[PDB]
């Protein structure tokens, strides 16, 4: 089995519009296609016994045990391969649930389709489903060897793309809350919202904490000055640099109850917490004396409490407890820590609630001072701590303690944050009892913390848990404000990028940033950001996470979608203009049923509140009317169109093309927006697919919104010149003659043309060529559209490009326009440099000569040497 | 540094 | 504009204004000033990522931790013509700017080994442009040159250093809008590169720079090129700083020609700079001085907002306290915080 | 605060007093049976609606005979609920919480008892609850727990002692 | 730092 393509899916796609995460491998059965299991001898029990959990699988049979019910009696891979990729992230806990298999191309490839969790894990999974099941259909058996490696090679892949869980916290509250969000190229940010409503978060910090608050907090006696100045209560205590100054700066401080740490930060070492006696002050001055030159601080009793403001307001309390053992019957310490270690709400690191307790010679420290150590047994109810200092993570304890805060010392801690100025803040305070105001109970402010960390107060020991990212969404996107901007979702065969440029031009005249893309570049306000091909979601993404942009305006390609999904999730607008049979055969979708379900994705992701813009006159594209959970809107150019009849006698909203007119049926009422003559990209009103493409441009933003008048104002402006648009219906005038430059593809494009010289009322209609060499078989189709629409055809079919040989697209040419009207001079010259593409002087005064040349560039210079108007 |  | 200020007691930083209205500077940086912004701002590695996800032109170059590879990166990078710094920051040292042959970024590299493990940068030809941006609006653009002497008639650069060196608009530190030349090994260096030493007479016309870098304080120039520059390059210039994150920003732009588009003049985006200073704008060497204190009151107290709070004060020789309480009590029916000192205590409602 | 009328103020006619009135801002309207079947709702839709309990009171009267005929009485008010607003439904009643498959707009249940399925099967869909548990009257928001009080400290309960006052509560809270 |  050989895999010869990878694709990964993250969005909207053809095989889900829910399940976003998607692997798809292209599968090559160069064996087993022609073994469906049973002339696989032992590949049942071998499969089960390297992987005994394929139970739980269900396939047809809606059964457990549904996919062993099978196996034996094969599915040539198909099922084993996407099951056992699935099972094998299951097993390391990284749970995906969803696949399919189809078949394509020549027999034997398969498109294997399994959902994943992680990225690199569900790559991963993949190869090693596709070797597991590889060697039990050669042998009989897998090592547990190779099992357990690639097991343990998941459980890293999926631990090194974590996000840690003070971010977790936020993003799934602003999931819950509809806000979308992308992680950053840089220092480990994540965006939240689109456009001119984005915000940034990094863990604990945001967009709105500033710099000169994180500094002044991260600055221990810059903090205790600015506090003290303003009335807050502190610890008393001086700065000795490491001078044996001890004994005289007790009688400044309070005597000897004292708090000596290092001078310097560098953890929480060093540290002597109660003084009682001079050479105790000295053994602590020793200690301190390591770090650069804190010192006597005055001794305060009371617990360590946690208190947690967000925007100026108060949200939640913690008291925190140091781990500890207690004499629980008259047990030995070492006894009681294995008691209590047992308990099984004690696991690993950052695993269970609480954590388990170590002992080291930190911890016999500790218990020496107490006048214990690991044989000691504790008199009845005595309390015995293994650390200096509480932490969830070294084994204490957290009680929530929020509904007990006195009201003087809520307004106290909210104060603290402001004179300090942070947003999220966490502030340390030393207490015997919270519900009293610190000054009865001689308690202190003693640290503020800059973006502190939630476990605390989400996953408390005792107590209720608090929704602590609720009050940080709330500052971020405040009630009643957007979190995104209104997109314009443009799809279909034919018409996308004049679609694309003219709505975004209607848009632009209300005077906001319009950003788009499209085949030819990236836009924001008539500057270019890129040039070439742009569609796609990467592409997509340089105008989402743009912080100018207002509106996005995107023309979508099928290429985009079956390569990567949609950018996006959810749109405003989406507009579907015409399924037609283009690009069959590639990407796996051969029919044009199938190309229809790829154009859907967009209607599918409608927003229910907005609105999808149907074609009423193209029977694959009305269906979708159908599967839309949203608002239906249709466009046609024939008033006269039952399905657009009994829309807007339910009071629905339609335009159409009526009376020389483009205009908008809502309900009972006709509003006219113009006459198609005046509006500049229709030639005329002789150009029947620019009408088309106007009225739908012209729906969309209507349904959203957009008055009457504005929409007038953008099509009467808007152009589609040469040089604007090469090659798109560059109509050159030449003194009493006309020459067509386009570029049409598919079929579609040429009856679309053909349409509009039928118009010319003029003289002669010639063209001068036909398709290149890779195409399919329609070479005939193309020779039958120009057999009745033009009266001088001359064939140029050998290009330089020569795909195929030499002149015989042009003789498959001559043979169709023979077929069909054998009376117009059906020349074949084959040059199309200069001799057909010039020979414009075998035409008469105002016929019209219409070019099809291989490259625009050179057609619409050649016709510049002749000096046109 | 983070989770201060 | 009859704000209040006061020094605070901490990190040397000022306050503007009284009670909720109240706003605090240091330096160039304020309480408008975000940490992530700033933060990667200072990221050199993460700013260019960033800005080139965006569209935005950033010079081409690479990472060499040392390894003798620089004569493969340029196949990548574009050839010789490239800018080798120590891949640390530490200083304006070790720099080369154009090298042109194998030997030479071996010199350099040798030189760039003496930092941490920015490297086979493209070197691109223009000036040195400084662009000051305050409230995503575009304030101030002047150009950097380097302190140099010029082939006035036919004497040495020891002699021409003397010559000009007496203009009396050269004055000390900070005293005078430029500053003195001083030559030292490092001039030297920068001289003999040239082709030039002290006791060298230069050509007529020929410009000899003292100097890698410009700077003022060094004794270089600065020109105001405000009204000079293209509207497509405002545009850029004011996305660059909301792509960052910052409200006062420096950006350091190469360029030929500011009057044209970037993207036409082959210009880069070379640094983006958190809370740069503005001798070069305040008190420029030719053109005219711009007021940039102005927008940047301008964001913190918003045309139309107050400053100040109100102020009731009470004195006499009797009946002042019991005024005072009475007078806060009214007050504090409207709903509004009332602070108040007397003779007993500091009240705050 | 002020009593603007005095007397069986239920039903249309009274309905029609506070909604013309030109100061009101909200409008809480208790609904009776004879009100409806005399002469239907006085509002059309509403933003919530509060269906208490279904009991065999009234019955004979207005043609109703049955217990199943008084519970299409009472759901008339569940079924004008606008569908952005919300039915509030008693979980621990049979005939009301029925009445969730007939509403439009979003269901929120209440109850006296956590340990009911239909609360269970609820939030664990990210509904809204509102039970009494350990002594506290509560809501169930998805998986986080908001306690609004004690039985024993709101007067209008007997110190915890009367769980129709109780149930009463709960159900006022959850419409706030 | 200042002054950048
Ligand atoms: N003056 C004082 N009186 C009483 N207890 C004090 C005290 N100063 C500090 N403590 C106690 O010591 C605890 C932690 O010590 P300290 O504040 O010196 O550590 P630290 O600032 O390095 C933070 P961390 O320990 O998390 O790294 C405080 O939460 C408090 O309980
Ligand atoms: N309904 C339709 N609307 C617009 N153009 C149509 C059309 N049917 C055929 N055409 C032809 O298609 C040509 C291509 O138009 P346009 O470039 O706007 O389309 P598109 O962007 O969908 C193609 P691509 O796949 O290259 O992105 C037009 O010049 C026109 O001749
Ligand atoms: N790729 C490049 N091409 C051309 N010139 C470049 C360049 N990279 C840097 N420079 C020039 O070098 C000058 C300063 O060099 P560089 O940016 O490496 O210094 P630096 O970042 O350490 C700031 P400072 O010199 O003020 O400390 C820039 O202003 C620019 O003129
Ligand atoms: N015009 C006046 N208004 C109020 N009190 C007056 C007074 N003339 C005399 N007194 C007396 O003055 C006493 C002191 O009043 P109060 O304490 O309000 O004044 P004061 O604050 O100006 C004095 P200090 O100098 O101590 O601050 C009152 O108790 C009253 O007996
Ligand atoms: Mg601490
Ligand atoms: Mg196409
Ligand atoms: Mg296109
Ligand atoms: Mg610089
Ligand atoms: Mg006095
Ligand atoms: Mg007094």
């Amino acid at each position: 089995m050989k895999i010869l393509k990878t694709l990964t899916l993250r969005g909207p796609n053809y095989w889900s519009i829910r399940r976003k995460k998607l692997i798809v491998m292209r599968l090559d059965l160069e064996d087993l296609a022609e073994r469906p299991s049973n002339s696989i001898p032992g590949f049942y029990e071998g499969l089960i016994k390297v992987l005994p959990s394929l139970v739980e699988h269900f396939c047809s049979p809606g059964y457990q045990g549904g996919f062993l019910e099978r196996v034996k009696e094969g599915t040539y891979m198909g099922h084993i391969v996407e099951h056992v990729a699935l099972e094998l992230q299951e097993l390391v806990g990284m749970t995906a649930g969803f696949g399919r298999t189809r078949e394509t191309s020549t027999p034997g490839v398969y498109n294997v389709v399994y959902e994943y969790v992680d990225e690199q894990a569900g790559r991963y999974a993949g190869r090693a489903a596709v070797r597991l099941c590889r060697s039990l259909v050669d042998t009989g058996d897998y090592p547990r060897l190779e099992l357990e490696k690639d097991l343990e090679d998941l459980r890293d892949l999926g631990a090194n793309s974590a996000l840690g869980p003070s971010t977790e916290t936020i993003v799934t509250e602003a999931e819950a809350r509809k806000i979308p969000w992308m992680l950053l190229s840089a220092r480990a940010m994540v965006q939240l919202g689109y456009g001119v409503y984005q915000q940034r978060i990094q863990a604990t910090l945001s967009s709105h904490s500033g710099i000169l608050g994180v500094e002044l907090a991260c600055d221990k006696e810059g903090t205790k000055t600015i506090l003290q100045d303003a009335g807050i209560p502190v610890p008393r205590g001086t700065t000795i640099q490491y001078f044996d100054d001890l004994e005289e700066a007790i009688n400044d401080v309070g005597g000897y109850p004292v708090v000596i740490k290092p001078l310097d930060g560098n953890h929480g070492r060093g540290i002597t917490i109660n003084v009682r006696h001079w050479q105790e002050a000295i053994a602590a001055y020793d200690l301190a004396a390591e770090e650069s030159k804190i010192i006597v601080e005055r001794y305060y009793e009371g617990s360590d409490h946690r208190v947690l403001v967000v925007n100026g307001k108060l949200v939640a309390v913690a008291e925190r407890i140091p781990a500890h053992v207690t004499g629980d019957g008259s047990s030995t310490i070492s006894e009681l820590i294995e008691k209590t270690n047992q308990d099984p709400n004690r696991g690993d690191g950052h695993d269970n609630i609480l954590t388990k307790i170590v002992v080291n010679k930190t911890a016999i420290d500790v218990m020496e001072r107490q006048g214990y150590n690991l044989d000691s047994v504790l008199p009845k109810d005595e309390v015995v701590y293994l650390r200096a200092t509480a932490n969830l993570s070294t084994g204490g304890i957290a009680i929530d303690r929020t509904d007990d805060i006195h009201p003087e010392n809520i307004w106290l801690m909210e104060r603290v944050a402001k004179v300090i100025g942070l947003d999220i803040a966490g502030i340390d305070v030393v207490t015997s009892d919270i519900s009293k105001p610190l000054r009865e109970t001689n308690g202190v402010i003693v640290e503020v913390n800059a973006a502190p960390g939630f476990r605390m107060h989400v996953a408390p020991s005792q107590g209720l848990p608090r929704n602590v990212a609720a009050p940080v969404l709330d500052m971020l996107f405040p009630p009643g404000t957007p979190s995104r901007i209104p997109i314009l979702a443009v799809t279909g065969t034919n018409g996308k990028t004049t679609t694309t440029r003219l709505l975004a031009h209607i848009y632009r005249q209300t005077g906001k940033t319009v950003g788009y893309t499209s085949t030819d570049a990236i836009y924001i306000n008539e500057y270019c950001v890129e040039k070439g091909d742009n569609t796609g979601p990467q592409s997509a993404g340089v105008i989402l996470r743009d912080p100018t942009v207002e509106v996005a305006v995107l023309e979508t390609a099928r290429g985009g979608i079956l390569r990567a999904g949609l950018a996006f999730d959810s749109c405003d607008v989406g507009v579907v203009l015409n399924v037609a049979a283009d690009h069959l055969g590639l990407g796996d979708i051969d029919t044009i049923e199938q190309m229809a379900k790829v154009k859907s994705v967009i209607a599918e992701v409608v927003d229910p509140s907005g609105y999808a813009v149907l074609n009423a006159d193209d029977p694959l594209v009305a269906a979708m009317a159908d599967k839309v959970k949203a608002k239906v809107a249709y466009f046609s150019m024939n008033p006269d169109n039952p399905i657009i009849q009994a829309h807007v006698r339910r009071n629905g909203i339609a335009a159409v093309y009526e009376s020389g007119y483009l205009s908008i049926l809502e309900g009972s009422w006709t509003l006219r927006v113009e006459q198609a003559k005046l509006i500049p990209m229709t030639m005329g009103g002789m150009a029947p697919f620019m009408i088309a493409n106007a009225l739908a441009a012209c729906l969309a933003a209507f349904v959203n919104g957009l008055d009457v008048e504005v929409i007038r104002q953008g099509v009467r402006t808007f152009t589609t010149s040469a040089e604007q648009t090469p090659g798109r219906m560059n109509l050159f005038n030449l003194g009493q003659h006309h020459a067509l430059v386009d570029y049409a593809h598919n079929p579609a494009g040429y009856r679309a043309v053909g349409d509009f010289v039928k118009n010319w009322q003029g003289q002669r209609f010639g063209v001068v060529g036909g398709p290149g060499d890779r195409r399919d078989s329609d070479l005939i189709e193309l020779g039958q559209i120009a057999a009745q629409v033009f009266d001088r055809i001359i064939v140029k079919e050998d290009d330089d490009k020569r795909g195929r040989s030499e002149g015989e697209t042009a003789d498959l040419i001559v043979k169709g326009i023979l077929q069909e009207n054998p009376g117009a001079s059906y020349e074949v010259i084959l040059d199309e440099t200069i001799a057909l593409n010039k020979a414009l002087d075998q035409v008469e005064e105002k016929g019209l000569v219409v070019v099809f040349p291989e490259s625009v560039t050179r057609a619409i210079d050649l016709i510049k040497v002749r000096n046109p108007i | 540094d983070d989770d201060d």
